[PDB]
Formats: structure tokens, C-alpha cells, sequence
RNA sequence: GUGGGAGAGGGUGGUGGAAUUCCCGGAGUAGCGGUGAAAUGCGCAGAUACCGGGAGGAACGCCGAUGGCGAAGGCAGCCACCUGGUCCACCCGUGACGCUGAGGCGCGAAAGCGUGGGGAGCAAACCGGAUUAGAUACCCGGGUAGUCCACGCCCUAAACGAUGCGCGCUAGGUCUCUGGGUCUCCUGGGGGCCGAAGCUAACGCGUUAAGCGCGCCGCCUGGGGAGUACGGCCGCAAGGCUGAAACUCAAAGGAAUUGACGGGGGCCCGCACAAGCGGUGGAGCAUGUGGUUUAAUUCGAAGCAACGCGAAGAACCUUAC
RNA sequence: AGGCAAGGAGGUAAAAAUGU
């Protein structure tokens, strides 16, 4: 936190898949350890895209992901009148968990009633280009653009 | 540290008490119209007062400039 | 009514509180001005350099409206906008002919506001 | 609160209204636009919630200008008389009592709303019979300068009074 | 004395630009200004920003220095004039004419005051706006006296090198300015920096000594009372000089040392914050505590480091009430 | 071109009375 840089944890990859994405995806899905439960539910999704809009899931989802992948974000710094919203360009891995998190917010903030179905809806609406992450991502990018002075506050 | 050029050496013989003499003391300026510093011109003090002096005598006559638009930038 | 030149001047005023641009003919009449509070910025944001420079495109555009092309940058008072005033103005398509330095600084003339003194 | 100026209207027919009232009906958007030109004015989308848009043809800046300055006295007029506040204590002695007085009553010509909070500290237990009666003679004291807006409200470790302006 | 300099030395007469501000002309428009943020403030009766001209005061950027001059206070555009100090070389003249200097006369920053102007900026007071518990303050917007000049008075200062003046001596190195020389090196005279001896409570000073000496002057004699009263003097006034004691404390004080500290500086660090997940606060209950009640609700634990703690087992016992 | 600095700027620095 302060000695070193604090390298980044290899996942290890998937099984239906073999992808690192796809469970660091399942593993933001996942509360309270239980990486079956949300597993399956993530695969139930899969299924889920795979019926509606018939296309290779996996594919789909990472299209979402991409969608919802932010390039600004404001991080909030102190510059005298009390603290500044500063816009700042986000870093790779950085930006793909933030991507993750709000696609698993959306999913979750959803009106239907089951999960999986949510999570699946979600990844659909992202891939579109509409819905809760991408609308965050969105909001994000405004607040970027809005604080845009502040933006010589560079970290 | 800066190490290119000195306007004593960098010009000929010449009367730092003429002040007629312009295109000779228009070597002494910046890029704006001030008068170069010590470690600008490399002159003893004297001397340096004394071209100081001229320069201050032209520009009231007006033959050196007193301040300068800054080029380029 | 409209007059129309395709040449001229970009006065860049630079002060800390604000940076307001100027845009004016060849001899140096007001064609098209912005400002800080121009462009909807009012406040700190005002004089930021970010300002200034979204302050300089709006002159830009304005003069580009009035088929005026290449500019002549003059600037004045060093604030944070000067240098991002300048390269907006670069930036905008406006052909910038020269950027020169005009700060009207007293040859020590008359006495600064108690803040401008202490570094005297 | 704004909005679309000549150039920037893009519905084809609109409502033109003018400089000071002349209604000259839906016209074209090129023809009011024209109209405004030749004026030396701008027609400018004043009612677009209206058939087929009403635009006035005026100075655009102008009435930026007023609406700007109106805001302004309306901000002006929402009174920059407030809740002046000050602390007392237990253990005043008289001097500094008459001086906090004396701060209070300015504040009241002022026009200003007065928070005359006692802050206790200590024991906190005592504290209404001398906080209580402290509090009644500062009352007493400003009887034709100040009405009492409140009654002593113990919150924290203190109580606050508030107090008013007899006449306005 | 002869010859020669260096200089923001002093006065006087001029004058040259930048800038500000204002007026007027233009062109142009919705803000400008300001700030840590703001707000008053000025702005379509057209401001700001821009160019053209004029008015006017005031200061003199760059050179600029760690520099120079002056006895200090001080003194900076440039020119001219008057004039002061000063240094050097020549050793030419006088031949002890020297040094100091109580009183005295003169000078003496700034503020101040008086009369006359002048007034651009600035700016005490003052009026606004904020900030704040308050704000008579910092921060901003204005604004008078003042600041500028003329003449008159005031005389103080951290008028400080906190180092009275002079002369002699007692290592050097060094940068410097400014003279002289048979001149990449000597010799004078200033201004700094580091150091021999020495000194010094130490800090430091150290050929510009705070060293060694000598001469003369000033002054001190614990702190506070107090630069006060009282007297005297000076001033138009403010006030200055001169200058106590009664009392009162066991100190007041210097230099440094070790710490602690800092809304000093650097380098670090910790789940410190941040990035993240989860809770606490909200419910109910469980527990412990405060409080209050009570015959008693034993007793202890108190920010972190007390509060599911002593208690790893209160129905009786335990239990101390 | 990068080096290392010399020097000018411009941003940070601006917010703190309560016991036993
Ligand atoms: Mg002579
Ligand atoms: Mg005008
Ligand atoms: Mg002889
Ligand atoms: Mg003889
Ligand atoms: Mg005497
Ligand atoms: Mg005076
Ligand atoms: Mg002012
Ligand atoms: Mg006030
Ligand atoms: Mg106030
Ligand atoms: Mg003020
Ligand atoms: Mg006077
Ligand atoms: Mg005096
Ligand atoms: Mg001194
Ligand atoms: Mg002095
Ligand atoms: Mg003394
Ligand atoms: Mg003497
Ligand atoms: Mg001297
Ligand atoms: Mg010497
Ligand atoms: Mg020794
Ligand atoms: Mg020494
Ligand atoms: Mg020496
Ligand atoms: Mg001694
Ligand atoms: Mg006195
Ligand atoms: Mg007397
Ligand atoms: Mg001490
Ligand atoms: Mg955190
Ligand atoms: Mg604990």
C-alpha cells in the first residue's frame, strides 16, 4: 500500500470457457463465498443470452463488458475550497473491474425475479448499448466532462 | 548552466561610451528591450555600468528600445 | 451587418481570476470577444486553464464565422490560461501568425494593492 | 430558461411575436429570421411549448441581461439579515457580559436573528438555575431592543435561546 | 600640492518611456471583477477585453550584484549644472598643525502636524461584503487623511554591525568592488565569506577582531514598577529629551544542551487514508456501562489502552450487597 | 535529442474554544 506496487492476483481461468474475464465476473456476481451458487447462476445466464439472442455468450458478454468499460472517472481530491471532483484517465485492469462491478450493480438494481435471469438481461441490454451499467458508465463519463477544468489537478 | 556565447567577446573592438553606435549596443538587449545582464554580456563591472549607462542614454533619445513584444514564445 | 477580413489579431488577456480572448482586425478593432463567464464558466472555473482554453475555441469559432482565418496571438498577463489559450487558438484551424508577448508590466511605475506588495 | 436563437431554431414554422408586442402570426422561420435582420434584432424561440413555436424577435443579450438583473434583486431582497450567534458562559463576570451585551444588541439593529446559547462544560447539573437565570437577565436587559423568538432549549452541552428583533 | 579616477553622495533646472487611472474617439457585447470558495462591487445609460489620441500624478522595470556612495538618517530613469565627501599614484610642500570630544550648533527614515498647492495609484480611519462563536482582523470591494511637491515644525526607530571614534600591532586562504604598477603577479583603499593565535558564558568574533594595547567620550549597576510620575526644558499639538522613588518578586536574563512540541522542512512507514468487500449507526433481541431507581440494584474497569471487562457459567452457594 | 542545472513563471500552502 505503500512499500510496493501490490501485484494484480492471477484467476485462475474458467472451465465452460477457460477464461480469466468469466470468473473475475463470477466472482463479482459471488456475496458470502459461494462460488457455485453464483457459477451456476452466471451459467445460467450464459444460457439464458444463448436462447434469446442467439449468439456465443461468452462473446456476448465480453461485448458488454466493453461497452461498459469507462476511460474517465472522477476521483475526489482536496485542492483548498473544500474537496474538488477531479476528472482522471482510469487504468486497464483498473476500469475492467469498475466495468465488472456496475454490470453486477445493474444486474442486481433489475426488476425481474431471479439472478441469473437479471444477470443474463444485463449482459444483453449492455451488449445493445442500453440499460443500468452502460447508463452509469454514461453518468461517469458526463461527470469526466463536467469537472473537466479541474482536470490540470492530474494525481 | 548555459554555455554558448558572450557579447564582449562575441563582438569586435568597440566604444561602449558611443551611444550613436546602435547596431553595436542592440547587442547588448534581450529579445525584449532589457538591457542583458552580467553572465549575459560578460563585461567587468565598470565597463557593464557603463554600457548600461549608454544604453539608457539611447533609449532617451530613442535608439534603443525601452521594452520589446517577446517573439515566438 | 457584418465586415469581414480573413486576417487579424488574437488579444489574450490572462489574469488568475479569469482569461478573456479577444478577437479583433488586422489594426486592432474588437471583431469577436469570449471570456470565462462567456462560455457559461462562472466562478474559480472562470480563470482555470481549461476555461481559457474553451474560451479561446469559442473567439475562434466566432471569427471563423466572420471568414476571419489568420490570427496574429498577442498575449497579456501571465494566469493559468495563457499557454492553453494559445494552443486552442493553434488548434481551432486559425492560422496563428506569430505568438508574441505583450504584459504591461510599470517600467516601476505606480504603487500595487497591499497583496501585490510583501514580494513588493 | 433559454432558449433557440435564429440559426438554432430548425421547426420550419413558427409564431412571430415582436419588439414589443406585434403579433405577425405563424411565419416562416427564414422569414422571421430575415424579419430580425433586417431590425438588426434575433428572433428567438420564446414560448417552443406553443403553436407552431412562438419566437420573439429581440435583443436576445438584452433580455439576458434583464432576466440576469432581476435575479440578482430578487437574491438582494431575500434579506442578508441571519442568525447571529453568542455563546455565553457559566462563570461570566460582568465586564465581558456587558461586552457580549453590548455585540448582541448591534447585531439586533443590525436586523440580525440572535442565538445566545449558555455553554456549560463541567458539572452540567446546576447549570439551569445559573445558566437559566443568566439567560433571564440577558432577556430583561434587551426588553425594548429584542422579543424573545424562542425559550432556553438544552441540546448539547449547552442551551441555546433565540432571540428577535422587537420592531421591524 | 600635482596628476588621475569611482560612485543610487547632496541640491537645482530640465526631461523619457512603460504602467496605472481618467476623459474623449472608435470598434465590439454580457459580463467583468474578485476568491481558498464566495459575496457585495461596477456593467446594454454598453462595462470588461482591443486600438487611436489627450489629461494627469507618481514611481523609476531591465542593468542590479552577495555591488557603489554617504557620518548616519539614507540614496537608483537619463541629462545638465552647482557642490560634498573619498581613494590612488607622485613623495613635492607644511612641520605634530594630532586624537577625542561634556556642553553647543548642524543633520536625522517613517509616521505625525501647520500653511499653500497637487492628487494617478495606493491607502490608515471609515463604509460595504464575506469568514467566524464573535471579527472592531486577516480575505475581498470601495474610501478619507496621508502618501507627492513647496516652505515651516517635529525628532523618534530594531536611526542595528543591536559592535562609540581614532591610532598601533598580531597567520593565511578566499570572492568581490575600486585605484596604482616593470600587470598570467604585486601594492593601496573599501565590501563579504571561511579560518591561525588570542578571545568569548557560549554563540561566535577573528587585519573591517568582539584579539592584544593606548587615548578620549557615552553608558550600565537585578527584574517589574517605567521610559512612568514629579520637576525642568523643547515643540503649535501629538509628543520628545531629561528621569526617579515608594513598593514588589527571587528572580528577570543570555548562550547553548537534552527533550517535548509545531496548523516548520525532508525521508520513510502502518489497513492510516485512498481502491475494495463487508458491517456499526437505523429494527428487535443478547449482553456490558452511564444514569436513575432501590433495602440493596456489591465492588473494581474511563479516551485510544473502560464499556460480551475482572466473571472460563450470579436461581441457592457463588456474593463481596 | 536526452542529460544536469541555471533562471522566469504557473498550481499546492489558506480551515482547530468545551473535561476527571
Ligand atoms: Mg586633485
Ligand atoms: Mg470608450
Ligand atoms: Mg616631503
Ligand atoms: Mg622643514
Ligand atoms: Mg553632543
Ligand atoms: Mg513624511
Ligand atoms: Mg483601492
Ligand atoms: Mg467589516
Ligand atoms: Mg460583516
Ligand atoms: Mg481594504
Ligand atoms: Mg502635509
Ligand atoms: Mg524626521
Ligand atoms: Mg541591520
Ligand atoms: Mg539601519
Ligand atoms: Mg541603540
Ligand atoms: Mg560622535
Ligand atoms: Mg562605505
Ligand atoms: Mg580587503
Ligand atoms: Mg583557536
Ligand atoms: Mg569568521
Ligand atoms: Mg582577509
Ligand atoms: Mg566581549
Ligand atoms: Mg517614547
Ligand atoms: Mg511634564
Ligand atoms: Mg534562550
Ligand atoms: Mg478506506
Ligand atoms: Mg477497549
Amino acid at each position: 500500500a505503500r512499500r510496493r506496487r501490490a501485484e494484480v492476483r492471477q484467476l485462475q481461468p474458467d472451465l465452460v470457457y477457460g477464461d480469466v474475464l468469466v470468473t473475475a465476473f463470477i466472482n463479482k456476481i459471488m456475496r458470502d463465498g459461494k462460488k457455485n451458487l453464483a457459477a451456476r447462476i452466471f451459467y445460467d445466464a450464459c444460457k439464458i443470452i444463448q436462447e434469446k439472442t442467439g449468439q456465443e455468450p461468452l462473446k456476448v458478454f465480453k461485448q458488454a463488458v466493453e461497452n461498459v468499460k469507462p476511460r474517465m472517472e472522477v476521483r475526489s481530491r482536496r485542492v483548498g475550497g473544500a474537496n474538488y471532483q477531479v476528472p482522471m484517465e482510469v487504468s486497464p485492469r483498473r476500469q475492467q473491474s469498475l466495468a465488472l462491478r456496475w454490470l453486477v450493480q445493474a444486474a442486481n438494481q433489475r426488476p425481474e425475479r431471479r439472478a441469473a435471469v437479471r444477470i443474463a438481461h444485463e449482459l444483453m441490454d449492455a451488449a445493445e448499448g442500453k440499460g443500468g451499467a452502460v447508463k452509469k458508465k454514461e453518468d461517469v463519463e458526463r461527470m469526466a466532462e463536467a469537472n473537466r477544468a479541474y482536470a490540470h489537478y492530474r494525481w | 548552466p548555459s554555455r554558448k556565447a558572450k557579447v564582449k567577446a562575441t563582438l569586435g573592438e568597440f566604444d561602449l561610451r558611443d551611444y550613436r553606435n546602435v547596431e553595436v549596443l542592440k547587442r547588448f538587449l534581450s529579445e525584449t528591450g532589457k538591457i542583458l545582464p552580467r553572465r549575459r554580456t560578460g563585461l567587468s563591472a565598470k565597463e557593464q555600468r557603463i554600457l548600461a549607462k549608454t544604453i539608457k542614454r539611447a533609449r532617451i533619445l530613442g535608439l534603443l528600445p525601452f521594452t520589446e513584444k517577446l517573439v515566438r514564445k | 451587418v457584418k465586415r469581414q477580413v480573413a486576417s487579424g489579431r488574437a488579444y489574450i488577456h490572462a489574469s488568475y481570476n479569469n482569461t478573456i480572448v479577444t478577437i479583433t482586425d488586422p489594426d486592432g478593432n474588437p471583431i469577436t470577444w469570449s471570456s470565462g463567464g462567456v462560455i457559461g464558466y462562472k466562478g474559480s472555473r472562470k480563470g482555470t486553464p481549461y476555461a481559457a482554453q474553451l474560451a479561446a475555441l469559442d473567439a475562434a469559432k466566432k471569427a471563423m464565422a466572420y471568414g476571419m482565418q489568420s490570427v496574429d496571438v498577442i498575449v497579456r498577463g501571465t494566469g493559468a490560461g495563457r499557454e492553453q489559450a494559445i494552443r486552442a487558438l493553434q488548434a481551432s484551424g486559425l492560422q496563428v501568425k506569430s505568438i508574441v508577448d505583450d504584459t504591461p508590466v510599470p517600467h516601476n511605475g505606480c504603487r500595487p494593492k497591499k497583496k501585490f506588495r510583501k514580494a513588493s | 430558461k433559454e432558449y433557440l436563437t435564429n440559426e438554432r431554431i430548425r421547426a420550419k414554422q413558427v409564431r412571430v411575436v415582436g419588439p414589443d408586442g406585434k403579433q405577425l402570426g405563424i411565419m416562416d422561420t427564414r422569414e422571421a429570421l430575415r424579419l430580425a435582420q433586417e431590425m438588426d434584432l434575433d428572433l428567438v424561440l420564446v414560448g417552443p411549448n406553443a403553436d407552431p413555436p412562438v419566437a420573439r424577435i429581440m435583443d436576445y443579450s438584452k433580455w439576458r441581461y434583464e432576466q440576469q438583473m432581476a435575479e440578482k434583486e430578487a437574491r438582494k431582497k431575500a434579506k442578508r439579515t441571519e442568525v447571529k450567534s453568542i455563546k455565553f458562559r457559566v462563570k461570566i463576570d460582568e465586564h465581558d457580559y456587558q461586552t457580549k451585551l453590548g455585540h448582541i444588541k448591534r447585531f439586533l439593529q443590525e436586523g440580525h436573528k440572535v442565538k445566545v446559547t449558555i455553554m456549560f462544560r463541567g458539572r452540567e447539573v446546576a447549570h439551569p438555575e445559573l445558566g437559566e437565570r443568566i439567560l433571564n437577565r440577558v432577556t430583561e436587559d434587551l426588553k425594548d431592543l429584542a422579543v424573545v423568538e424562542m425559550k432556553p432549549e438544552m441540546l448539547g452541552r449547552d442551551m441555546n435561546m433565540l432571540l428577535a428583533p422587537v420592531k421591524v
